[PDB]
């Protein structure tokens, strides 16, 4: 028996990437 | 077994 | 027996990318 | 047995990509 | 087993 | 077993 | 005054996503 | 005044994502 | 003035993502 | 200014 | 200026 | 200026 009872509440840009640069790179080659 | 939740603004 | 219960509440652009730049590279050859 | 309930609430641009310059590469070759 | 929720604003 | 939750503003 | 000059070279599959499960989301909903 | 000369040589699957399992999520909702 | 001279020379799966799991998320919303 | 370059396998 | 390059294998 | 490189195997 498992219960659970949530009642998240976010309010302004939480986790947000407003105006971020962002780079990824996971493998690949780049000769640049 | 009860539950129940609100939100109110 | 599993139970559960959300009231998830977003208010303004939570987990947005408004106005980033974003690269991505998931393997792949570039020679520039 | 399982249950479930939700009351997602979204109120503004949650999660979007207003705005955003976006490039993705999963793979592929690209000789510049 | 009884359960519920509301929202209001 | 009773449980719940409430949130107000 | 600009120069350039290669010779790029690739043998076997470079670059490939053969036999890859890939599965990709920019923007949009999906409720499940 | 600008020179450049390259001799690129890749043998293998170089950057290849062969046999990968990839998900990718930029932005966008998912209610699961 | 600027001069450049390479000669890369990559032999095996050099940067490669071969039978790996890989989860990106870069913004987005998972109401799992 | 002269330049080239070569590939034998 | 003059350069080259070679690769024989 | 000259230059230039190799690669033998």
């Amino acid at each position: 028996e498992v219960h659970h009872q949530k009642l998240v509440f976010f309010a302004e840009d939480v986790g947000s990437n407003k105006g971020a640069i962002i780079g990824l790179m996971v493998g690949g080659v780049v000769i640049a | 077994e009860v539950h129940h939740q609100k939100l109110v603004f």
